[PDB]
DNA sequence: CCCAGCTCCCTGCTGGCTCCGAGTGGGTTCTGCCGCT
RNA sequence: AGGGAACCCACU
DNA sequence: AGCGGCCCTTGTGTTCAGGAGCCAGCAGGGAGCTGGG
């Protein structure tokens, strides 16, 4: 109806779009918060989440509440078809299901389309694994031949392998890595 | 094995390049060794005047203005040109969009400047401007869109399948038509 | 709201000293009363971001005028009646092709733009051998009429429009493309202070965030803080402010794009992947190009790559 | 104002370029390749419409009242001939940043009718 | 596989029904090997030369016959990417091409017809590789199988009814991707049943079973809905890996 | 376009006076407390008139060593300077027996300007500055640490001390920023000042090259 | 890349120019003021193309604006009006420093006046 | 010091990666010697100041003597030592440990 | 005593070259032949 | 005493 | 019997890992200098 307007830096289309997607992360958190409330002492769930031993408290909201939203390369699920997510749906449908908005927990079950949209979310990840590897693979080595001859020498300075200072003391302070700790000032933070 | 479909008309923008919008058809016959032959009816990126839409065509190595193109067919007159590529005659805005490419072409007038135009383009042209007008005719009629037809007379269908491609790569400038996507299946065989 | 490259992109375009990041950027920090309320804030992004004449122009439309005296549009005709009341200028150096733009008053108000400036730029870029007239801002709409003073006049003056909506200026850096505004929600931001009681506060103040990068212009901007003011382009970095000030500006950099998703790597260890690319007075690249030029030596570099142009050369 | 249509010569049918008398100055279209001329009328030779405000009902047509992928309503009757149901779409268009307004076609065979609210 | 392009690996709206979305191997060619889903069938095309006479015998107007200025509110019709003619009722040549292709009278199933309706362009295509799978048909908002179909479907050992009966009675039909994009799909019968608020009620056509998506290898996983999707692309990545 | 001019040559003004006075030469508290009041007060309020002129804005320093070494600060009026403008500041220094001068350009210099800077160094030490470059000062960014230069008499200590050679300090550009700001030569070292989250206070030395 | 388009489009722009402009600029000299001329620095030369007759022009205009304000609101001096009429014409030069722009400006301050005497 | 350290880290942040767990080796001091907190101590704290002075002066970073190697060697230890001599007070060691 | 070439430097584009993760287990097919010297 | 090249599939 | 010689079918002919960053060469432009009027 016209009675929508942009909010600053943002079109319609992003302002719309930011709009919904709060309104669904917001019901997400919500049912999570009341999954989390739910579990009892004894639920191994919630047993091997609070130890840290493995799981988090997002996989415990999708087994029990709403799986969420699925996303490909950062917004709801496009319009492959003219206009349509699917052939399922009408023209021009924005709405949660259309989008790609999985309201059923595992437990529940998805539906066909949830289903669909789901394998998409998935494919997203498998790909960025397989390309990442690569790509950080060929970093790393150039990492690492580009830094492999500097080291402490006698002298307490560090240097390469042509014998040029690179830093006076390692570190700035001349102290290895592995015996630091995390410490508090107590001077800097109290008023006079 | 998953290839894209052949005869079917693509508009796919490209702003890191030359042009602005490029179309594009693989036009291939029923069987023919031949490879498919591509076509592109592509739309200059701003940056003389105006916009001008060239066409790439198989066996010739310079893009070519369309409107030599439609010439070398045997379309002399600027209003059965547009007939071919405008079908709507009260909408302005097709007309101010392929203005350009009228003034491009206008020394070129008649279908023999056209194919001896043509002809210079080609990879092997002959110094005799006969040798390289049938060059020129030889090209369109047998690698131009084969798909619209290879034997002679055709030549009206080859005037009307370019003008659509240009009257879809004029909607796709114009924002009237959405570029297609390249993973769409049904864009695939 | 603006995005940011990050993760092993980021990593990539920092490592390489890419000349030409995905998204370059500037964090403008304000001096004065700039800083705290928003309407001078707002006056300084217009002062930053690039406005070109397309931005604020409605519709443009090339006529035929005969005698400026009755033209063809009525409230035009009035308009210029009242304006050409004498012979003060010379009737013979006139042209009869008008070009009639009309401006958008949204998009003028936005920029708190005026016929005023626009003429004026319009006579800097293209001289007194024009004559653009204009009407008042409280009339009905915002109309510009452009004529050549005395190759046809035509296509002359369709040439000089399709100019004037791109490559002239009205306000802002050319390279500056968009420029939000906002006010930053975290302490890293934020102006920390010392209080009279000696103990550290932080102010809330506007800050603008460009999405081009023309650090040297924009700190030499008025009500722009020069001291805070900086760039996640590193090369603008080394180019403007220099080799010590690349050398922190990576780190800080190589920092954040490590420890946005929350994991901890020993400063250490930055500080010498930063020193090996910033001890030999330039910006030495993490690349066949940066490591290869260095004095090493042949069976160093072959192992890297370019092998065999390597040894050749050697 | 509007766009500006193009002429074609009398004598061969090719694109009227403007030009000027100079001694009556008047403006003409003149063919290039020939010796025709014409009275022109309008006196606007070209225009450019920045903001792009096009009436988007000009580039709707009735078939799509036959779409059957396309949403019904029956709370927006048309006003041409009062049928009580209509199909409603969106721009899905570029040049239009505000681009979730509704349009709403007549789903009558012969009616047709396009309209906005 | 050296293209670190994800736009080709990433599973497409279109893919649905034709292509399984688990079925994928999770190494380097992640994405560009693909599966078939249990219905998804390839075309392997004929001749147009039967529907371009029935078109020449019907309204249909040839390219070189008509004038220029006939085309503006006329519907160019495509057959195997050739432009051949324009029409004047799209709607009914439509109703008319497919009812013959129900039929089969001229028209064989694999012919794939599309009228794109904000557009005025009708796509014939006979070619070959055009994946397709089958489709009920629903007419109006009732589907056209009914449980005669059923009944002589259950003695199919006896009273000799195939598949081929129900294609050829007019009660399934094989839709491909291009027409897909003009068909409004319920996903089961209920879709069709009334409700408070009709979502569209003008389907087109059924889903003889939604679980029809997956392929060989995603088609023993039970509850594959019930799993991350991950999960199952790494099982149908494994059965064929399992002894038996 | 009249107050905007002024603003910055005021600018270019109190950045210049930093200079001089962070590379040792005498300038007086008020001049580097001068304020866009006391500019338009001292000098004049329309540039494009002509009052204040280019002219009147140069500036001449004496180093706190020795009152002999003097530097000028001209401000061509031209956009682009050429080689006679080098020529004529050339022979003013020639008949003030000055040896350093600073160059403050609007646009630019020719390829033969600078052509012509480089081959009178061993004679006229005369630098290049972009107004562009002098509207702010680089070395109160927060980004650069604190430069300071080392007398021959240090660097030897500092070699003797860490028994280096020259060529294995890190190096320093004569083009870097700060070197220009700091108007040091090849063959000069820069001792850094900079603080450091592991060690507090970090000292790093840089050969010009 | 822009830059130098920009800079082809100014070479383009620089010889049309030459085409459309004379051999010879035919300097029209510049007309002394009258004796009589109300207009303060009416020898100045700031503003160039710009005649004192047509400051004179203005300033007619700004006496109009002005009695048409006394009219309305009934003002007593006269002397101040010839007075306030001379130094918003000096006021205009000083600021303005092209013809148009002035004549802009100019007109745009007999419309204030006009408002103001209508306001009452 | 304090001056020293609110220059180094302009922001409010006291968060810093040193060697010695200074608080934790002062636990495992009153664990060890059975510290009680509810009685009067006997270190002197002339005692607590001499003793940070002497172990400031045992940890060397940058040996020698001459002007460089000092100058060196006292950035190079300023930030623990600040830590060290802001933990090790008097006055906490009295009234805190 | 300026005009107009000519020399020498700097800009910009256009064309070409190199690089693209670490290990591991299976399999199959191929590594010339045909005219007359 | 003993090989190689190419391609394909698969595992972490 | 073994060397010539290579077939790329359009001798004229589609993509032999393709695209992203560096380096190198060419043409254009202008600053500045110098031989004639
Ligand atoms: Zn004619
Ligand atoms: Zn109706």
């Amino acid at each position: 109806n016209n009675e929508l307007e942009p909010t600053p830096g943002n079109t319609l289309r992003q302002t719309f779009e930011n709009q919904v997607n709060r309104i669904l992360n917001d019901a997400r958190d919500k049912t999570g918060s009341s999954a989390q409330k739910s579990l009892s002492e004894y639920n191994n769930f919630k047993s091997m989440v609070v130890s840290g031993a493995k799981g988090s408290k997002i996989n415990i909201s999708q087994v029990i509440a709403v799986v969420g939203q699925q996303n490909v390369e950062g917004k709801r699920i496009p319009f492959g078809f003219k206009h349509r997510t699917l052939p399922h749906f009408i023209k021009d449908d924005y709405g949660p299901e259309s989008r790609g908005f999985v309201e059923n927990s595992y437990l529940a079950g998805l539906t066909p389309t949830e289903f669909f949209f789901h394998a998409m979310g998935g494919r997203e990840g498998l790909i960025d694994t397989a390309v990442k590897t690569a790509e950080t693979g060929y970093i790393q080595r150039r990492l690492i031949k580009s830094m492999e001859s500097v080291m402490v020498k006698y002298d307490a300075t560090v240097r390469n392998s042509i014998n040029q200072v690179v830093q006076l003391r390692y570190g700035e302070d001349g102290l290895a890595g592995e015996s630091v700790e995390f410490q508090n000032l107590a001077t800097l933070k109290p008023s006079n | 094995q998953e290839k894209m479909a052949t005869n079917t008309v693509y508009v796919f923008a490209k702003k890191d390049s030359k042009y602005a919008y490029t179309g594009e058809c693989r036009s291939c016959l029923e069987n023919s060794s031949r490879p498919t032959s591509t076509i592109w009816v592509s739309m200059l990126a701003r940056g003389a005047i105006g916009q001008r839409i060239v066409a790439t065509l198989p066996y010739i190595k310079q893009e070519v203005p369309i409107i030599i193109v439609f010439r070398a067919l045997g379309f002399v007159s600027d209003r059965d040109i547009l007939e071919h590529i405008i079908y709507d005659f009260e909408d302005p805005e097709m007309m101010e969009m392929v203005k350009p490419s009228l003034d491009e072409a206008f020394v070129i007038q008649e279908q023999n400047v056209a194919l001896n135009f043509i002809g210079s383009r080609g990879a092997k042209p002959g110094v005799t401007k006969e040798k390289r007008i049938k060059y020129a005719k030889e090209v369109l009629q047998k690698e131009m869109l084969p798909h619209v037809g290879v034997s002679d007379f055709c030549e009206t269908k080859k005037a009307y399948f370019l003008g659509y491609m240009v009257h879809r790569l004029l909607l796709a400038a114009l924002g009237r038509r959405e570029l297609d996507d390249r993973d769409h299946y049904g864009n695939k065989r | 709201a603006k995005n940011v490259t990050l993760g092993v992109p980021r990593l990539k375009e920092l490592i390489n000293i890419s000349k030409k990041p995905k998204t370059p950027s500037l964090t403008v920090f304000l001096l004065g009363q700039s800083a705290r309320d928003a309407e001078r804030a707002k006056d300084i992004l217009c002062r930053l971001e690039h406005t070109t004449l397309r931005k604020v122009t409605a519709n443009t439309a090339i006529y035929y005028d005969p005698n400026p005296q009755s033209t063809v549009v009525a409230e035009d005709q009035e308009w210029v009646n009242v304006y050409y009341e004498m012979p003060d200028f010379d009737v013979a150096r006139i042209s009869p092709w008008l070009l009639r733009v009309e401006l958008d008053r949204k998009h003028m108000t936005d920029r708190k733009l005026t016929m005023e400036q626009i003429a004026e730029k319009i006579n800097a870029g293209f001289g007194d051998d024009l004559n653009c007239i204009f009407n008042d801002d409280n009339a009905e709409k915002l109309v510009l009429r452009i004529r050549i003073m005395n190759m046809d006049d035509d296509v002359f003056l369709r040439c000089i429009e399709s100019n004037m909506l791109t490559d002239m200026t009205l306000q802002g850096i050319e390279q500056i493309s968009k420029v939000y505004m906002h006010l930053p929600q975290t302490d890293n931001k934020k102006k920390i202070i010392i209080t009279e009681d000696g103990e550290f506060k932080a102010l809330q103040e506007w800050i603008l965030e460009t999405d081009g990068v023309s650090l040297m212009r924009v700190l030499s901007e008025k009500d722009v803080d020069p001291v805070r003011t900086t760039s996640n382009d590193i090369v603008e970095i080394f180019t403007v402010l220099g080799i010590e000030a690349v050398r922190k500006a990576l780190e800080r950099e190589l920092y954040h794009v490590i420890s946005f998703d929350g994991s901890y790597v020993n400063y250490r260890h930055l500080a010498l992947l930063c020193d090996t690319m910033t001890c030999r007075g330039h910006l030495m690249a993490i690349t066949r190009h940066g490591v290869n030029r260095q004095d090493t030596g042949p069976l160093m570099k072959c192992s890297f790559e370019e092998t065999v142009d390597v040894l050749m050369e050697a | 104002p509007g766009f500006v249509g193009i002429r074609f010569c009398q004598e061969c049918n090719n694109m009227l370029y403007p030009k000027e008398d100079k001694e009556n100055r008047i403006l003409l279209y003149a063919c290039r390749n020939c010796d025709y001329q014409q009275e022109a009328d309008n006196s606007c030779i070209y225009v450019n419409k920045i903001t792009h405000e096009v009436d988007e009902l000009t580039q709707i047509i009735a078939d799509v009242s036959q779409d059957p992928t396309l949403p019904r309503t029956e709370d927006h009757p048309c006003q041409k001939c009062g049928h009580k149901e209509a199909v409603f779409f969106q721009s899905h268009s570029a040049r239009a940043e505000d681009a979730m307004r509704l349009y709403y076609v007549c789903t009558a065979p012969h009616c047709g009718h396009r309209w906005t609210e | 596989r050296d293209g670190k392009l994800a736009k080709p690996r990433q599973l497409h709206n279109t893919l649905w029904g034709m292509v399984c979305p688990a079925e994928t191997p999770e190494g380097h060619a992640v994405g560009l090997v693909k599966n078939l889903a249990l219905m998804a069938y390839i075309s392997v095309g004929s001749q147009p030369s039967p529907i371009l006479e029935f078109l020449e015998e019907w309204s249909m107007e040839n390219l070189e016959e008509i004038s220029p200025a006939a085309i503006a509110d006329a519907t160019k019709i495509f057959v195997n990417g050739c432009w051949v003619g324009i029409h004047k009722d799209p709607e009914q040549l439509m109703n008319t091409l497919r009812k013959l292709r129900r039929q089969m009278d001229i028209i064989v199933s694999e012919v794939s017809m599309i009228r794109d309706i904000r557009e005025r362009e009708i796509r014939i295509y006979t070619d070959a590789g055009r994946i397709c799978r089958p489709l009920l048909i629903v007419e109006k908002q009732k589907l056209l199988l009914k449980k005669r179909h059923i009944d002589q479907l259950k003695e199919r050992e006896y009273n000799n009814y195939s598949w081929q009966d129900l294609v050829a009675s007019g009660v399934v039909e094989y839709i491909d991707t291009l027409e897909e994009e003009t068909v409004m799909l319920a996903m089961t019968p209920d879709d069709l049943q009334e409700k408070e608020v009709a979502y569209c009620s003008t389907y087109t056509h059924c889903e003889i079973h939604p679980s029809m998506i997956l392929g060989v290898c995603a088609s023993i996983i039970p509850f594959p809905d019930h799993n991350q999707s991950p999960r199952n692309t790494y099982q149908s990545a494994m059965g064929k890996q399992a002894m038996g | 376009d009249d107050e905007e001019e002024t603003y910055r040559l005021w600018k270019i003004r109190k950045t210049i006076m930093q200079l001089c006075h962070d590379r040792g030469y005498l300038v007086t508290q008020d001049e580097l407390d001068q304020t866009l009041e006391e500019f338009k007060a001292q000098f004049g309020d329309k540039p494009s008139e002509g009052r204040p002129r280019r002219t009147d804005l140069t500036v001449l320093v004496a180093h706190n060593d020795d009152p002999t070494d003097q530097m000028f600060v001209f401000f061509p009026e031209e956009p682009k300077v050429g080689i006679k403008t080098i020529k004529v500041y050339c022979q003013r220094m020639q008949e003030e027996n000055i040896t350093r001068a600073l160059i403050v350009v609007q646009q630019g210099m020719t390829p033969s300007a600078k052509q012509s800077l480089v081959d009178m160094a061993p004679k006229y030490i005369l630098e290049q500055f972009l107004q562009q470059e002098l509207l702010i000062n680089i070395t109160e960014h927060e980004l650069v640490p604190e430069h300071v230069v080392m007398t021959k008499e240090e660097v030897t200590e500092l070699l003797a001390r860490y028994k280096l050679r020259e060529n294995q300090l890190p190096r320093i550009q004569a083009g870097d920023p700060v070197a220009r700001y700091f108007g040091i030569k090849r063959g000069q070292v820069v001792k850094i000042i900079r603080p450091s989250e592991t060690a507090g206070r970090y000292i790093t030395y840089r050969l010009v090259q | 890349r822009d830059e130098a388009h920009k800079r082809e489009w100014n070479l383009f722009y620089q010889k049309q120019m030459q085409l459309r402009k004379g051999k010879d600029p035919k300097i029209e000299e510049f007309v002394p003021p009258d004796e009589n001329c109300p207009l303060k620095e009416a020898s100045s030369r700031r503003i160039p193309r710009l005649t004192v007759k047509a400051r004179e022009h203005c300033l007619r205009l700004l006496e109009e604006a002005l009695s048409s304000n006394r009219q309305s609101t009934r003002t007593a001096d006269e002397a101040d009006l010839r007075a306030k009429a001379v130094e918003l014409e000096h006021e205009t030069f000083r600021n303005a420093k092209v013809a148009n722009l002035y004549k802009a400006s100019v007109l745009k301050k007999v419309a204030d006046i006009h408002r103001a005497s209508k306001d009452g | 010091d304090r001056e020293v350290l609110r220059v180094i880290f302009p922001t409010g942040d006291s968060k810093v990666v040193l060697p010695c767990n200074l608080l934790r080796m002062i636990w495992n001091a009153q664990k060890i010697f059975h510290i009680n907190p509810r009685l009067p101590s006997d270190l002197h704290p002339i005692k607590v100041v001499e003793g940070v002075k002497e172990l400031s002066k045992k940890l060397v970073i940058v040996n020698g003597d001459d002007p460089l190697s000092r100058q060196a060697q006292e950035n190079a230890t300023l930030l623990f030592n600040i830590h060290l001599r802001s933990t090790l007070c008097s006055r906490r060691m009295a009234e805190e440990f």
